[PDB]
């Protein structure tokens, strides 16, 4: 068969699809055909409005030769946020997110509570309200963990 | 620059559009200030030069008005707003 | 028009501020055209000094950065758009 | 009490109300007081963010001497949809509303799914994807269950 992903700007990219093929596939074609990598790709069935589930083939999901998806891309970049015994461990992030939901995932990969650090970017506190983009983390940029 | 293919002229006529009504339903509670209301107007006025110039070189089948390009728009603002393709329809 | 008060001008920097937002997330679908990039740039410069000339003349404890500035805009934006008060950070 | 009214535009309205008003009494004061009627107000609390319950006065919705509401004002009005049993109901919608939503919004005010009837005002269907503007309603007017 073979399946449209459109988006905004009225691009739609025909990407074909036979046995079990996994979203992530998709994802990845997709990105090889617009340069945007997987993860910052966004896709929901065209009108069906649920977001589809990941590990599943998309055969299951209702999807079929002459269906739609629909593409948004969302940005984010990737950083390294550091602990005290210094190794820096990789992290994607959105600008438009909250420190607090960075702090929220630097506990978990690094299994802490949150109740224990500052999160400081150029020795700057980083406040848990604002947003990163507040303190204008870049690309592979590097931000500190304070006990 | 970021490089746009065919169709983002058309697509940037919907966008700016559910951009003005976006200013519309604002400036309703008297929040607009008068340079951004009359930024409102100066968009009004330049997108439906922009929209019947562009109209005229696209399909009847595809030939869409302001009014009905601001619906677009609204869709595609509620997408870009909750980075959700699931909020276009009733979400 | 209308009968806007005083601080309609801090809501517009702040209604503004969303509409970039706006603008910057749509343009990372490659679907922002060449004059409306420039618009967006044009609009970015343009508000960081209406943020900075308006910043000064109020208290350092409600002076906001651009980026700040455009979470409150987004905010209002969703509550126009749903029409719902419920969908400034409640309604999805 | 003291309570007030605050809109996106910074205004704030303070409406002195002890008593145990319902919210069509707050709308109706403030309409009076900016000049909107209350049938174009949608009202929630600040940090609550829930639009309040009308059969309920205010006091039971936890606010309290000092609390804040926000009033969105959306240009629209106010009709009647007649069943097929012949009982009319009122609604408020959006001129830009679409019909989908008023159909499903008497799917469940009633109780039906959407899926059965059309919907036709002055004898003429309704377009599912068009808005109501389209069809020129106005204040008061009737739009009909078509099974």
């Amino acid at each position: 068969g073979d399946l449209t992903v459109k988006m905004l700007g009225g691009q739609e990219i025909l990407v074909p699809l036979r046995d079990s093929m996994t979203v992530s596939e998709l994802k990845q074609f997709i990105a090889q055909k617009i340069n945007v990598p997987a993860f910052q790709q966004r896709l929901a069935h065209l009108d069906s409005r649920e977001v589809l589930q990941e590990g599943v083939p998309l055969v299951l999901q209702g999807l079929r030769a002459g269906s739609t998806v629909l593409l948004v891309v969302q940005n984010s970049i990737s950083i390294l946020v550091r602990n005290d015994k210094g190794r820096s461990s990789p992290y994607e992030v959105q600008l438009k997110q909250t420190v607090a939901e960075l702090k929220q995932q630097v506990c978990q990969k690094e299994r802490v509570q949150a109740d224990q650090f500052w999160l400081s970017f150029e020795g700057r506190p980083m406040d848990d309200e604002h947003p990163l983009e507040e303190y204008g983390l870049m690309k592979g940029c590097t931000v500190f963990m304070n006990l | 620059q970021i490089e746009v293919g065919p169709g983002a002229t058309n697509a940037t006529i919907n966008f700016e559009a559910g951009i003005l009504e976006c200013y519309e339903r604002f400036s309703w509670q008297r929040a607009l200030d008068y340079p951004g209301q009359d930024r409102l107007h100066r968009l009004k006025r330049k997108l439906e030069s922009r929209i019947k110039t562009h109209n005229k070189s696209e399909p009847e089948n595809k030939r869409m008005s302001l009014e009905e390009r601001k619906a677009i728009g609204v869709k595609m603002m509620k997408v870009l707003l909750f980075m959700d393709p699931s909020a276009g329809i009733e979400g």
